[PDB]
C-alpha cells in the first residue's frame, strides 16, 4: 500500500496569504494524486483531481501541481471560508489511500471575549446534581484561562472545557466551561465566580452570582 | 419578457459523427438525452475515455491526462423559461502542473 | 444535481450486524462504480469496498474481508454496505462515494466526485440513554440556552425556535464525562429587549434514544 | 411566446484561469467579444494555436494535428439564436486508411 | 514547386455508390493536405483540412484519408447535389499549389427528351436575321443527336448547341439548338423541322413549325 | 456570418489595368492573412497573391510579378488585386479567400476556409456590346423562354419574374459565334393552364454594355 504523508499537519495563515500542502507518497502514483477539502460535521468536497485540475465549482485561487511522489495545494489568498482539514488521495494501487488531514486555520486579530455565568436550573437540582455553565463569546485567539471560584475557593478536578469549531465568516471562537457539583456541595455555598483571562482584556473579568437573587 | 417567435440558424449544427473523438489524443465517448421539455430536445454529454493520454501506437502515457473541455449552454425549458446547462463537449490532452522542486 | 442519500446507521452491539444504503439520483448509476468511505471519530478517511457498474467485481479492504458485503441493485438506484462481525474499530462515519459524471465509468482508477451526507455507526455494548434539557436562564445584549446531559451515543442536534433563530448560535461539541456519557452546551445572544415579546425555545433531537424535547428557556 | 423572468443556475461559470489552454498538446488562444443586446453578454471563442501538436519538449509535431472542440450555444438577442463556440482544441492523427 | 496529380480526371458513378479521388504530389507535403469543391459557377467551397478534418456544415458522407505524398477524398454515398470539380491543395510548400481538378458525375437512368420549337421573333426579323431555337429538356445520357430540315432539306454547317451542366437534383442533361439564317431564306421555305434521336426514344421525334400560323 | 464581396472586374484591353476589391465582413479582418485565386476559363484554380495581416509582407506567383500588386485597407476592411500589363492569360475568374476563424491568424500555412463570389477579368482588345433579348414565345406543360443574342463580353444574367419564377428554369451556356460576339438561351417549362393568367418576364443584365432588358413573353 501507498502511504501518504502530508506537510503541515496544521497551519495557521491569515487571511490573504498564500498557504501550501505537500503530499508525498512512498511510490510513484503517477498523476493519479487527488485532494479534497472536509469541512467540520460535512462529508469531503473534491477540489483537485490528477494532480492540477478542478472541479466546476472550485474557486481559483486552489491549485495543484505535483509529479511521480511529490504533490502540492496551494491557496493563493486564504479567505475565512477555508478553514479546514484537506485530503490527499492517490488511486494509482489498489488500496486506495489518504493522506492523514491537514488541518488549516485562519490567523486573524485578537478578539476578546464576552463572558457570562449560567446558575444551575432548578429543574435539574431535582436530580441531585448541579451544573454552572460559563460561557466565553466570539474571541480570539483560542488559548484563554477560566478558573472557577465558589466562595473564593479556586477549584481544581470538578470542570471541563468545550470550544466551537472557528467561525466561517469571523474567524472566532467560543467556549463553555461547565462546573458539576453534588446539589450538597452547591447549596453549602453561595458565591460563585467564574473568572477570565484573555490577551484581549486590560484586566482579567470576573462574573458571578449568588444562590438566588 | 416577450419571446419572438422566430429562431437564427436553427438548421446549422455539428456532426458528432465526425470520430473526431476517437482520432484525438484524448479520446471520448458521447452520451444523449432526449427531452421535450427543453430547446433544443437533445444534449450530448462528452466523457473523457482515459486518464492518460494515447499515442499513434496505442499505447497509454499516464505522465499526462485527458481533462474534460466544459461549456454553459444555454437552454430554454417550459410558459418559457430560460435554463444554463453544462456540457462536456469535448477532452484534450494535458501535461500536469510540475514545479521545479520535482 | 447528483444526490446521494444515507442511511441505516445506528448503535449495534460488538458482533452485530448492520446494511448500510445509499440513495443516488442526478446520473446514471448503472454505469458507474461505486464505493464507501469510513471515517472515525477525530480520525481521516479510510477506503472500505468497491463494486462495479454491472456488480461482477467486489474489493474490500483488508480490515474488513470477510466480514463486510457491498451490493448494488442498479434498479431502485441503491448501494448497499452489510456489516457483520461488528468490531469496536469499525466506529466511523461512512460515506457513499461516486464518480465524475464526465469520465467513462470504466475506468477503475476514477476519484470521488460526489459524497453522501454520512451515516454514523456507533459500535458498543452500551445501552442507549437520552438526554436530560436543562434551561441555561439569561441572567438579567443577553445570553441564554440549554444543557444537553448525560446521553450515549451520539448524535444530538439542537435547533433554535424549529429553524427559525439561527444568529448568533453556537452548538459547542459534545465532551465525555467522568460518566462516560456526553454533554453540550448550545448557547445563542440575542436582545435583552425581546425578552419579554419573543419566546425562545430549544429543539433538541436525540434520534438513537428517540427522545425528542421543546425546553422553553425563560429568566427568573 | 411568453418568456418567464429568471435564468435557472445563473450563478454558475466555467473558469479559464486555469492555463489548460497553455498545458494542452493541442494549445489554443481565446478572445472574448461583448454584445450589450444579448445574453451571455460576452461570448468567447477560441482558436487553436498551432497547426500541429507540442510534445514535452516544446516542439512542433505536424504527424498530428490540433483541431478545434465546437458546440452549438443558444444566445439571446428578445429573440432566439444559435452560435457556433470554439471551447478549444484536441490533438488528433489523421487517417490513413 | 510541390505538383500534385489527381487521378482520375473524370469519374461517373450511380446514386449511392462509393467514389474514391486520389491525389499524389511530388514531395511529401505531411499533414498539410485540403479538399474544395466547385459546383457550376459557384466558388469553391472548403471540404476537408488537415488531411481528415471536415468544415461544420460538410455533410457525413465526405471523408478525409492519406499520409505524406498519397492522399484520398471519398464520398460514402454519392448523391445528385454532389456533382462537382474536386480539388486538392497543400499549403506546405511556399507556392501553394492545386490539383487540376477530378470532375464528378452521376450515372442515372435514360429518361428521355422534351422536345420544343421556338419560331423566330417579329422583333427579330426586323434586323434582318433569323434564329430557330430547338429545345431538349431532362434527358439522360448526354449524348443526343439533332438535325434540322427546311422543306426537308437536311441543314449543315449553319447551327451550334449549347448544353446545361448536370442538375443538381434530377441528374439529366438539357440542350439548345439554334439554327441561324438570313432574314432571305427564311422567308423563302416554309417547313421548319427539328428532329432528334436519343437513347431513351423508341423512334427519333420531329418538331415542326411552318411559317406563319 | 463571413461575408467577400468582389467588385472591379470587367473588360480591359492588353496592357490596361484594372483594380480589384473584396469588402470583407464577418471577421477580424485585421488578425488574417488574405489572397488572391484566379481560374481561367474552364481550367483549374491557381494561387495568385498572398498577403499577411499587418501588411508587410506580400507574396506572389511567378507569372505576375512585377506586374499585380496586392494591398489592404485594415480600416475599410477591404483587399485589393492592382493589375498592370495585363495579358491574354490573365483571362480568369478572380476570387478573394479568407482563412478560417477557428485558427490563429499567425500562422502562415492556412488554407481557404471562404472564398468570394469571384470576378470576371476579360483581357481583350474587342469592344463591349450589349445583346438583343427576343422572346421564346410558347408554340400553343408548354415551354417559352429568352434568347440573349450578340453580345460581348461575359457574362450575362438571366432571372424570370424578378427571382419570383425558379423551378424548371433552363439558362444555358453562352456560346461564341462567328462573329466573335457570345448568345445564349434561357428557357423555362410550366402549365399550359397558366399560360393565360399567368405573365412571364424575362430579367437580362449584362453589366459590361450597362444593359438592363425586362421582356414579357407571350404566345
Ligand atoms: C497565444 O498564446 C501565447 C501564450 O499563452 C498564454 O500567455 C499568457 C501571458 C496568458 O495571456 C494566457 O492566457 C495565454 O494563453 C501567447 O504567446 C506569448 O507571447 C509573448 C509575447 O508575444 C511571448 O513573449 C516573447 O515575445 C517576443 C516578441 O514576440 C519574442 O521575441 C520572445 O522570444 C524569446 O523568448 C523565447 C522563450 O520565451 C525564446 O525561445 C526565443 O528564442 C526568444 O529568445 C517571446 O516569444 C511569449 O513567449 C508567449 N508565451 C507562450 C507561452 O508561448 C500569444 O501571444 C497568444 N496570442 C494571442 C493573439 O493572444
Ligand atoms: C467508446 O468508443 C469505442 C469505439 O468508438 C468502444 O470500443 C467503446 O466500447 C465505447 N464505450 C462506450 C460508448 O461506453
Amino acid at each position: 500500500a501507498i502511504q501518504l504523508t502530508q506537510s503541515p499537519s496544521s497551519l495557521s495563515a491569515s487571511v490573504g496569504d498564500r498557504v501550501t500542502i505537500t503530499c508525498r507518497a512512498d511510490e510513484s502514483v503517477r498523476t493519479l494524486m487527488h485532494w479534497y477539502q472536509q469541512k467540520p460535521g460535512k462529508a469531503p468536497k473534491l477540489l483537485i483531481y490528477l494532480v492540477s485540475n478542478s472541479e466546476i465549482g472550485v474557486p481559483d485561487r486552489f491549485s495543484g501541481s505535483g509529479s511521480g511522489t511529490d504533490f502540492r495545494l496551494t491557496i493563493s489568498s486564504l479567505q475565512p471560508e477555508d478553514f479546514a482539514t484537506y485530503y490527499c488521495q492517490q488511486t494509482w494501487s489498489d488500496p486506495w489511500t489518504f493522506g492523514q488531514g491537514t488541518k488549516v486555520e485562519i490567523k486573524r486579530t485578537v478578539a476578546a471575549p464576552s463572558v457570562f455565568i449560567f446558575p444551575p436550573s432548578d429543574e435539574q437540582l431535582k436530580s441531585g446534581t448541579a451544573s454552572v455553565v460559563c460561557l466565553l463569546n466570539n474571541f480570539y485567539p483560542r488559548e484563554a484561562k477560566v478558573q472557577w471560584k465558589v466562595d473564593n475557593a479556586l477549584q481544581s478536578g470538578n470542570s471541563q472545557e468545550s470550544v466551537t469549531e472557528q467561525d466561517s465568516k469571523d474567524s472566532t471562537y467560543s467556549l463553555s466551561s461547565t462546573l458539576t457539583l453534588s446539589k450538597a456541595d452547591y447549596e453549602k455555598h453561595k458565591v460563585y465566580a467564574c473568572e477570565v483571562t484573555h490577551q484581549g482584556l486590560s484586566s482579567p473579568v470576573t462574573k458571578s452570582f449568588n444562590r438566588g437573587e | 419578457m416577450k419571446l419572438d417567435i422566430g429562431i437564427i440558424n436553427e438548421n446549422q449544427r455539428v456532426s458528432m459523427s465526425r470520430n473526431i473523438e476517437s482520432r484525438s489524443t484524448s479520446p471520448w465517448n458521447y452520451t444523449v438525452t432526449w427531452d421535450p421539455n427543453r430547446y433544443p430536445s437533445e444534449v450530448v454529454q462528452a466523457q473523457c475515455r482515459n486518464l492518460g493520454c494515447i499515442n499513434a501506437q496505442g499505447k497509454e502515457d499516464i505522465s499526462m491526462n485527458s481533462v474534460p473541455i466544459q461549456q454553459e449552454t444555454l437552454v430554454v425549458r417550459r410558459s418559457f423559461q430560460l435554463e444554463k446547462v453544462l456540457v462536456t463537449v469535448g477532452c484534450t490532452c494535458v501535461t500536469p502542473v510540475i514545479h521545479h522542486v520535482q | 444535481e447528483v444526490q446521494l442519500v444515507e442511511s441505516g446507521g445506528g448503535l449495534v452491539q460488538p458482533g452485530g450486524s448492520l446494511r448500510l444504503s445509499c440513495a443516488a439520483s442526478g446520473f446514471t448509476f448503472s454505469d458507474y462504480n461505486m464505493a464507501w468511505v469510513r471515517q472515525a471519530p477525530g480520525k481521516g478517511l479510510e477506503w472500505v469496498a468497491t463494486i462495479t457498474y454491472e456488480g461482477r467485481n467486489t474489493y474490500y479492504r483488508d480490515s474488513v474481508k470477510g466480514r463486510f458485503t457491498i451490493s448494488r441493485d442498479n434498479a431502485k438506484n441503491s448501494l448497499y454496505l452489510q456489516m457483520n462481525s461488528l468490531r469496536a474499530e469499525d466506529t466511523a462515519v461512512y460515506y457513499c462515494a461516486s464518480p465524475p459524471q464526465y469520465y467513462e465509468g470504466s475506468i477503475y482508477r476514477l476519484w470521488f466526485a460526489h459524497w453522501g451526507q454520512g451515516t454514523l455507526v456507533t459500535v458498543s455494548s452500551a445501552s442507549t440513554k437520552g438526554p436530560s434539557v436543562f434551561p441555561l436562564a439569561p441572567s438579567s445584549t443577553a445570553a441564554l440556552g440549554c444543557l444537553v446531559k448525560d446521553y450515549f451515543p451520539e448524535p444530538v442536534t439542537v435547533s433554535w425556535n424549529s429553524g427559525a433563530l439561527t444568529s448568533g448560535v453556537h452548538t459547542f461539541p459534545a465532551v465525555l464525562q467522568s460518566s462516560g456519557l456526553y454533554s453540550l452546551s448550545s448557547v445563542v445572544t440575542v436582545p435583552s429587549s425581546s425578552l419579554g415579546t419573543q419566546t425562545y425555545i430549544c429543539n433538541v433531537n436525540h434520534k438513537p434514544s428517540n427522545t425528542k424535547v421543546d425546553k422553553k428557556v425563560e429568566p427568573k
